[PDB]
């Protein structure tokens, strides 16, 4: 790939 | 005739060789992508100009090395271009002074994908350079030879286009949200652009990019990308139209989507492949 993106992201207890 | 580097290596009358550290800073430009000007690198000086005239060639040979030795390109020598690797010595440029003056070399790369990229480690060998002296004096003959490495690391363009970053890392709002991915593009001169998302999906519509987390992982729901509201899924060329010397957004959004069962706590990553072609 010319790009890499990495997402992050975090699902917290309720 | 000698010359001698910016850090003031040198190589004295009759030739020799020397290697050659410069900070490298890639730029696509039209038709050609700029790998490395050596005009700041190099200078050279005619030891006895009231008596003799010396003459400097780029002599056939000189090239690429390193990961840039398959690439083929233009060298510019005192402005004119001529191509690269030098097949055929180049003409004769007159040193005349006892001042130091830059030898003008600088070094191209031929565009052969879109927006593509290769990347330089620092203290790799990017180049072979000869220069060769000769004069109007006697038949002296000499041999420079440059080694030319990369003092960083850098990525060189080898497309019409370039891109604001290589590696780009966003982080969504805690589940439920979203949020814009910064990527923009340009080309050296207006091109017809597209591109396309690679990466590993949860669903039919390869749509949604799995989590692969791999401490503590989330379950239920993947990352998928929209622009303005559509679902750019993997492996479907995205239209961005003419693309000139003016940055283009690409528009991107990451959200998080369900993937199915139920979404328990934990972390969600997703690693997603940006690919650039021509229309
Ligand atoms: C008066 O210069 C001649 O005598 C000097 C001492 O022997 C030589 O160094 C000189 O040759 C070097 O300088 C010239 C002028 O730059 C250059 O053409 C030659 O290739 C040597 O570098 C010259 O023979």
């Amino acid at each position: 790939a010319d790009v890499t993106i990495t997402v992050n992201g975090k699902v917290v207890a309720k | 005739f000698a010359c001698k580097t910016a850090n003031g290596t040198a190589i004295p009358i009759g030739g020799g060789s020397a290697n050659v550290y410069v900070n490298l800073a890639p730029a696509v430009n039209v038709g050609q992508n700029l790998v490395v000007d050596l005009s700041t690198q190099i200078f050279c000086h005619n030891d006895y100009p009231e008596t003799i005239t010396d003459y400097v060639t780029l002599q056939r040979g000189s090239a690429y090395g390193g990961v840039l030795s398959s690439f083929s390109g233009t060298v510019k020598y005192n402005g004119s271009s001529y191509p690269f690797p030098t097949t055929s010595e180049t003409p004769r440029v007159v040193y005349n002074s006892r001042t130091d003056k830059p030898w003008p070399v600088a070094l191209y790369l031929t565009p052969v994908s879109s927006a593509g990229g290769v990347a330089i480690k620092a203290g790799s060998l990017i180049a072979v350079l000869i220069l060769r002296q000769t004069n109007n004096y006697n038949s002296d003959d000499f041999q420079f030879v440059w080694n030319i490495y990369a003092n960083n690391d850098v990525v060189v363009p080898t497309g019409g286009c370039d891109v604001s970053a290589r590696d780009v890392t966003v982080t969504l709002p805690d589940y439920p949200g979203s949020v814009p991915i910064p990527l923009t593009v340009y080309c050296a001169k207006s091109q017809n652009l597209g591109y396309y998302l690679s990466g590993t999906t949860a669903d039919a519509g390869n749509s949604i990019f799995t989590n692969t987390a791999s401490f503590s992982p989330a379950q239920g729901v993947g990352v998928q990308l929209t622009r303005n509201g559509t679902i750019i899924p993997a492996n479907n060329t995205v239209s961005l139209g003419a693309v000139g010397t003016s940055a283009v957004s690409l528009g991107l959004t990451a959200n998080y989507a369900r993937t199915g069962g139920q979404v328990t706590a934990g972390n969600v990553q997703s690693i997603i492949g940006v690919t650039f072609v021509y229309q």
